[PDB]
């Protein structure tokens, strides 16, 4: 956006000295083909395991039973003749 | 630049200025257009004396 100077102006470009025209056009290189070598293993011996862990224990139970009930010999009380 | 210079010695010295004009290699605000500009740039550089 520049401003013509009339009392100066200039034209356009002149021809100049070139850089060799065929060193700036590239060859297009050329791919072989190729191949991930080697048989994969299966499976990986892991260092860490694989699966959920658990941020807190919780106690478990089981049961269990008591034994034969026994008899007992109770202190008896007295009889009610209209004292108690 | 050299320390100290003695009496009747003398002393090399070099010095590197880096002038912006863009804010960064990544960033251009402050960058100048120059391919079809208006008339020359100038870079007025006053020297020590």
């Amino acid at each position: 956006m520049a401003l013509i100077n009339p009392q100066f102006p200039y034209a356009g470009p002149v021809p100049i000295p070139g850089p060799a025209p065929t060193e700036t056009m590239p060859l297009l290189n050329y791919r072989v083909e190729g191949r991930i070598a080697g048989i994969q293993q299966a499976r990986q011996f892991m260092p860490f395991l694989q699966g959920p862990h658990r941020e807190v224990a919780e106690q478990t139970y089981y049961a269990i039973g008591t034994g034969i009930q026994m008899g007992q010999t109770f202190n008896q009380p007295l009889i009610n003749t209209q004292e108690g | 630049a050299p320390a100290t210079i003695a009496a009747g010695a003398t002393g090399e010295l070099t010095m590197y200025y880096w002038v912006p004009l863009a804010y960064s290699e990544t960033d251009l605000t402050g960058a100048v257009l120059a391919n079809v500009p208006q008339s020359k740039q100038r870079l007025k550089l006053e020297f020590a004396n």
